[PDB]
């Protein structure tokens, strides 16, 4: 169905421990496909999915140069940020950027993204219009003024409507065996008595891709959202993900509870129960 | 800055004693990015543990997967030890095969 | 494929 491509930058200063580190990772949906780390050998953009290995030397040279240039640019940006927030050169700080595009089933742009953070807080964001900016504070407003003056939004829009979607479409075709395959969750409910009076029912979802999933417990048909323990969806290490949802239920009432599972790989939402 | 890590310790596949598997420690939701993670077998650090490339979520918090091949048993205890600027001392989380 | 925006600085 719908797909995304996102690049994620992390630039981290470390006073007394050399120049700021710059890392880029690229994803299509929940699949890492390229990485760059300025602390490497030998820093280069490196493939992390088989389908990107098809790209020729020109691709890799260009992608590496972009990242090597960015390493320098973001060191400058970290120095500028100190000035914008009246901070000393003694402390460690982080700039992050995430940008990319979503496409629909027909491959057309659904929306574009470009957003930055400083020390884990929103800094500046390209608006959905791909023409204006939202600055989080008076520091980011200085950057906004610079970017408005240079018509940066217009350049980004050109990329997001063009190369972003064009390359993503190519990746989806080259990786169609995996990127265009949903793996539904394998599901089961486990039973763990806490006491004579109460038991834990845990609804498991394993081996699914992509990561998006909904697990919900109902008691007599009513969602138990406030009373459910939901763990963060977690990577298995084989591309797939795992998740569980747990409720504490009175002993002898287990059959009043039903777990409901929604995932792209399922033809319809699934309902399951404790099966002793 | 600053957000303490969430920690989950778990296996790639359901644990069966004597069957080879992968032990995972997923650390997430943290900021800043520097973090120390060891996998422990009976209290001792497992050597040559690998990890994923630094990534982050929509809320800017970082996540990493640390992992190593292992063959679980009834006797052997596994854990993940994590240190971060937000933690006074390293936090140890024991592997529970039901979690 | 990445974008490179020349001269874009904070």
């Amino acid at each position: 169905g719908s797909h995304s491509m996102r690049y994620f930058y992390t630039a981290m200063s470390r006073p007394g421990r050399g120049e700021p580190r710059f890392i880029t990772v690229g994803y299509v949906d929940d699949t890492l496909f390229v990485r760059f780390d300025s602390d490497a050998t030998s820093p280069r953009k490196e493939p992390r999915a088989p389908w990107i290995e098809q790209e020729g030397p020109e691709y890799w040279d260009r992608e590496t140069q972009i990242s090597k240039t960015n390493t320098q640019t973001y060191r400058e940006n970290l120095r500028t940020a100190l000035r914008y927030y009246n901070q000393s050169e003694a402390g460690s700080h982080i700039i992050q950027r995430m940008y990319g595009c979503d496409v629909g089933p027909d491959g057309r742009l659904l929306r574009g993204y470009d957003q930055d953070a400083y020390d884990g807080k929103d800094y500046i964001a390209l608006n959905e219009d791909l023409s204006s900016w939202t600055a989080a504070d008076t520091a980011a407003q200085i950057t906004q003024r610079k970017w408005e003056a240079a018509r940066v939004a217009e350049q980004l829009r050109a990329y997001l409507e063009g190369l972003c979607v064009e390359s993503l479409r190519r990746y989806l075709e080259n990786g169609k065996e995996t990127l265009q395959r949903a793996d539904p969750p394998k599901t089961h409910v486990t039973h763990h008595p806490i006491s004579d009076h109460e038991v834990t029912l845990r609804c498991w979802a394993l081996g699914f891709y992509p990561a998006e999933i909904t697990l919900t417990w109902q008691r007599d048909g009513e969602d138990q959202t406030q009373d459910t323990e939901l763990v963060e969806t977690r990577p298995a290490g084989d591309r797939t993900f795992q998740k569980w949802a747990a409720v504490v239920v009175p002993s002898g009432e287990e059959q009043r509870y039903t777990c409901h599972v929604q995932h792209e790989g399922l033809p319809k939402p699934l309902t399951l129960r404790w099966e002793p | 800055i600053q957000r303490t890590p969430k920690i989950q310790v778990y296996s790639r596949h359901p644990a069966e004693n004597g069957k080879s598997n992968f032990l995972n420690c997923y650390v997430s939701g943290f900021h800043p990015s520097d973090i120390e993670v060891d996998l422990l077998k009976n209290g001792e650090r497992i050597e040559k543990v690998e990890h994923s490339d630094l990534s982050f979520s929509k809320d800017w918090s970082f996540y990493l997967l640390y992992y190593t091949e292992f063959t679980p048993t009834e006797k052997d205890e596994y854990a993940c030890r994590v240190n971060h600027v937000t933690l006074s001392q390293p936090k140890i989380v024991k592997w529970d095969r039901d979690m | 494929e990445e974008n490179l925006l020349d001269f874009v600085r904070f």
